[PDB]
RNA sequence: CUAACACGUGCGCGAGUCGGGGGCUCGCACGAAAGCCGCCGUGGCGCAAUGAAGGUGAAGGCCGGCG
RNA sequence: UAGUAGCUGGUUCCCUCCAAAGUUUCCCUCAGGAUAGCUGGCGCUCUCGCCCGCAGUUUUAUCCGGUAAAGCGAAU
RNA sequence: AGCCGGGCGUGGAAUGCGAGUGCCUAGUGGGCCACUUUUGGUAAGCAGAACUGGCGCUGCGGGAUGAACCGAACGCCGGGU
RNA sequence: GGGGAGUUUGACUGGGGCGGUACACCUGUCAAACGGUAACGCAGGUGUCCUAAGGCGAGCUCAGGGAGGACAGAAACCUCCCGUGGAGCAGAAGGGCAAAAGCUCGCUUGAUCUUGAUUUUCAGUACGAAUACAGACCGUGAAAGCGGGGCCUCACGAUCCUUCUGACCUUUUGGGUUUUAAGCAGGAGGUGUCAGAAAAGUUACCACAGGGAUAACUGGCUUGUGGCGGCCAAGCGUUCAUAGCGACGUCGCUUUUUGAUCCUUCGAUGUCGGCUCUUCCUAUCAUUGUGAAGCAGAAUUCACCAAGCGUUGGAUUGUUC
RNA sequence: GUCUACGGCCAUACCACCCUGAACGCGCCCGAUCUCGUCUGAUCUCGGAAGCUAAGCAGGGUCGGGCCUGGUUAGUACUUGGAUGGGAGACCGCCUGGGAAUACCGGGUGCUGUAGGCUU
């Protein structure tokens, strides 16, 4: 059977990317991370301290507790048929914040002041986003170019 | 063919008390009238309690009752639980109640009459308040019976708080090793 | 492994760093009247022969030995212990090593 | 075997316990025996105190 | 089938509950049943837990009197 | 002494409803058990005749990867 | 960071659907087959895995025959397709 | 003190046994771009080592190469230049590392005391290992800081018992003092079959409950090995590739050899040969009819239709051969 | 236009050679009593201001190497789902969707934050 072993089968995933070694950029560090934020996981092998376990790489949690070097933060698992939310600590250089939430709090911003807005002007506006609708009717214009015949072309071997 | 499954198809929940008594069944009658014929669901509630087993109908104390008809805007109005209530000795003053209940305890009656009040049974509720208008329906603590200290996460498993269930307790029952660091683990 | 005869580490009833004095443990001698030992004549006597197991299939080639430290302070004195990993040979306080030097 | 939860018990009932069972069948007739024979006494001890 | 335990259900009473052992009932068809004891509740379970043990043992919140 | 058997054989009426597993971990464990998983029964707390949630699905965003392919005039 | 008090409902993608929760619990813990992926092997109706569906637990129309293939899953009947 | 008694004599497992450990662990791959994922699959490693190879701080830069300098050279030491790591970091492997995690010095013992939480296998239980904290005592540095062992991934052990350490600690039972003993908390002494019995064989004199979950026949699938047959045409055949052969290749067929597997049979399918007797196949030895020869005749080759009819008597061996 | 101190992103910023640098600045540079450290005031530390853009540094150049970003390769390779499709097989075609990477050919060669100067 395999090993069970901590790091097994992370020479690529806990690896460097190309031409990328070396310090750390201090961007990472300098970072401010709060209760309840959105954050990602992504192992760095540079620093071996508060590594994440394989498991949780490129997994998406929240965070709930903020300490001097590393970041608590529920993350959920799935075990066989289960998923348990469990709260695991990591060094603040294996961690990044996710920008799937911004998005959408901008998205609240915007449409609360077009919500503000108008209300007094009594017209109507749409908010929710509705999914890519058909296409409607159109004219396409021919130049006096008539279109140009395709035809297949035979078959002659290269190799 | 029907690409559904059948496991839940089928609810659980009583139709009828388990009990074979004539008087619960009466005022089951009386109730299911009641309920059926009127849109108040205060009666709807208060049949299905009566259909309930004893277990899902804990007894409310005096103390129980006196404290949660004290709360402000509840002044005047019946008391209706579906148990029994029963008296507690804990407490002196007992004020004037109108209390409805299927039973009451012998030594609660005496207390409540005493104290001026007067005990209502549910059928002369229902002559009094048909949709039940000045009620305030109460209940029993129904996770009270000491069944629930052993329910839930299992023991001698971390963060569990649940009662084992041991013949006798003592120091030389369930205490040695996976309730001490001292031998072998400590949970 | 090497360790010195003296360490500066923590002592309990001083409550600060002080300088202990550290040796070898031995196991003291097992006195006849423990309990489990009286227990176990009183077993072994009479007919029926051996009653406890013997262990026999010996596995291990090293045991963690242990360090007794002693707080130097005379009027404290007080004793702990400490282990540390396995290793077939340890030696006390010798031949502080040095770098660089002819083979 | 243990089940899924429960109690472990530790019945007495290894040795050979059903050749030694006192049944009480006799009770009713007992009482009826010492009653007859209490007061047999109470009228042999004629003024005395029955209790004694 | 007996004993033990767990849980679910039905009934009585309810911070209590239970005579199973004994006794009183002119012993005796049924009746070896049934009724009663209450200063026969000894006692069991419950109402208090925790600690190895010595042991300890279950709210407090506002104003006037020397922020 | 009706000795024990993780091993063979057998295990008695009808209808109705629900409906599996041969997988995880530990065991002198491998023809067996314990434990999760899968099942059934008993319920209970609410709900609709503005709104809550959920989904073996998609959409819009946003991260995660080192297989198929490809490369050796790039490292080994 | 926690507290209070106050104001904002166009319920802020599509589709579908009542949901949550608690006890007690039997049987099982020999599996097999197929498209695709895949390891050992010259290979095998061989041995070993991943995903999904089946057989086992399942009858019915077709493949003459048939545990697994194709269609389709079942109360007792009439008509139609 | 096997005269006699009681008992034991692991598991895995392409039957068992011998072999091996896939039995506790670790690296890469298998593994199908989250994670997980099998086989007695592949390549390997572990039961240690370290007073520093731990912890800080400072200063330097390595492997290799080129050009120079008495002995001196291919290689001894010095100087300059190039040098993205091609070196080193204890060990297997992988990841990581350049004013450092490497090399050299200085000072030290955070390898110390203590309560909780979390991750890894997971049942989401322990052990082991690890991660963030918090509370004291410290080390180092000017300081920010860093450090409660080794750059990370592995290097280890329950209950019962014994031993040591701790408190003006509790009990030692009618009261008191002192020895003693028992407790409470933390280490050590193991169980490598590594969630942990105290354990040698033989039976052909054997027994029981079972097993086609599993071997020894046949029969099935397979056809490596055996047997037989093709295509190509280097060469042999005095000359001439193919009368007759055919190298180096390559495609097949058969189940009369052996393997491989374990589907049926273990509440039994009588397990080698020979004797006797029948029938069938053709991949034809002879005979009938043919075609080709390196066929003058004779003899003998190769090929075709073809199984109608024949295919013996003996020595040796249980033999099949 | 540009520099210094501290930086962020870390080659569009690196590497090789060549040309130009007004003012300030950064440097090279001059010495070792003190502070400090070496075999050596070479480095480090300290005290200065005779000279110089020679070098570092800055800007620019190269049908430059590299790097970054496009086109081509290419709807090719591969691939989700489907068929009582083909083929003895090996494999291949089609339907429904997604869709690469070399060679080769183009373009570009640091942006920018805070504070303080020079261009009077
Ligand atoms: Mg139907
Ligand atoms: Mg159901
Ligand atoms: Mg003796
Ligand atoms: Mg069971
Ligand atoms: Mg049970
Ligand atoms: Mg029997
Ligand atoms: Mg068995
Ligand atoms: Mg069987
Ligand atoms: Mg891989
Ligand atoms: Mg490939
Ligand atoms: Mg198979
Ligand atoms: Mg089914
Ligand atoms: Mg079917
Ligand atoms: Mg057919
Ligand atoms: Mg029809
Ligand atoms: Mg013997
Ligand atoms: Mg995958
Ligand atoms: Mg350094
Ligand atoms: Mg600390
Ligand atoms: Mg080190
Ligand atoms: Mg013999
Ligand atoms: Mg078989
Ligand atoms: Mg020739
Ligand atoms: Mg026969
Ligand atoms: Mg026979
Ligand atoms: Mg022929
Ligand atoms: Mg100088
Ligand atoms: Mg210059
Ligand atoms: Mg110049
Ligand atoms: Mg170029
Ligand atoms: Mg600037
Ligand atoms: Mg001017
Ligand atoms: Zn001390």
């Amino acid at each position: 059977t395999n090993t069970k072993g901590k790091r097994r089968g992370t020479r690529y995933m806990f690896s460097r990317p190309f031409r990328k070694h070396g310090v750390v950029p201090l961007a990472t560090y300098m970072r401010i991370y709060k209760k309840g934020d959105i954050v990602d996981i992504k192992g760095m092998g540079t620093v071996q301290k508060g590594m994440p376990h394989k498991c949780y790489h490129g997994k998406t949690g929240r965070v709930y507790n903020v300490t001097q070097h590393a970041v608590g933060i529920v993350v959920n698992k799935q075990v066989k048929g289960k998923i348990l939310a469990k709260r695991i600590n990591v060094r603040i250089e294996h961690i990044k914040h996710s920008k799937s939430r911004d998005s959408f709090l901008k998205r609240v911003k915007e449409n609360d002041q077009k919500k503000k807005e108008a209300k007094e002007k009594g017209t109507w506006v749409q908010l929710k986003r509705q999914p890519a609708p058909p296409r409607e009717a159109h004219f396409v214009r021919t130049n006096g170019k008539e279109p140009e015949l395709l035809e297949p072309i035979p078959y002659e071997f290269m190799a | 063919g029907v690409d559904i499954r059948h496991n839940k198809d089928r609810k659980v929940r009583r139709k009828e008390p388990k009990s074979q008594d004539i008087y619960l069944r009466l005022l089951v009658k009386l109730y299911r009238f009641l309920a059926r014929r009127t849109n108040s669901t205060f009666n709807q509630v208060v049949l299905k309690r009566l259909f309930m087993s004893r277990t899902n109908r804990p007894p409310l104390s005096l103390s129980r009752m006196i404290r949660k008809m004290k709360l402000p805007g509840r002044e005047n109005k019946t008391a209706v639980v579906v148990g029994t209530v029963t008296d507690d000795v804990r407490v002196q003053e007992v004020p004037k109640l109108k209390v409805c209940a299927l039973r009451v305890t012998s030594r609660a009656r005496s207390r409540i009459l005493k104290a001026g009040g007067k005990i209502l049974t549910f059928d002369q509720l229902a002559l009094d308040s048909p949709k039940g208008r000045g009620t305030v329906l109460l209940s029993g603590p129904r996770k009270g019976r000491e069944v629930y200290r052993h329910f839930g996460k299992a023991p001698g498993t971390p963060h569990s708080h649940t009662k084992p269930y041991v013949r006798s307790k003592g120091r030389k029952f369930e205490r040695a090793r996976g309730r001490r660091a001292s031998r072998g683990y400590k949970n | 492994v090497n360790v010195p005869k003296t360490r500066r580490t923590f002592c309990k009833k001083c409550g600060k760093h002080q300088p202990h004095k550290v040796t070898q443990y031995k196991k003291g001698k097992d006195s006849l009247y423990a309990q489990g030992k009286r227990r176990y004549d009183r077993k072994q006597s009479g007919y029926g022969g051996q009653t406890k197991p013997i262990f026999r299939k010996k596995a291990k080639t090293t045991k963690k030995i242990v360090l007794r430290l002693e707080c130097v302070e005379p009027n404290c004195r007080s004793k702990r212990m400490l282990a540390i990993k396995r290793c077939k040979h340890f030696e006390l306080g010798g031949d502080k090593k040095r770098k660089g030097q002819v083979i | 075997a243990p089940s899924r939860n429960g109690m472990i018990l530790k019945p007495h009932f290894h040795k050979d316990w059903q050749r030694r069972v006192a049944t009480w069948f006799n009770q009713p007739a007992r009482k009826i025996r010492r009653r007859k024979a209490r007061q047999a006494r109470a009228r042999r001890i004629a003024p005395r105190p029955a209790a004694g």
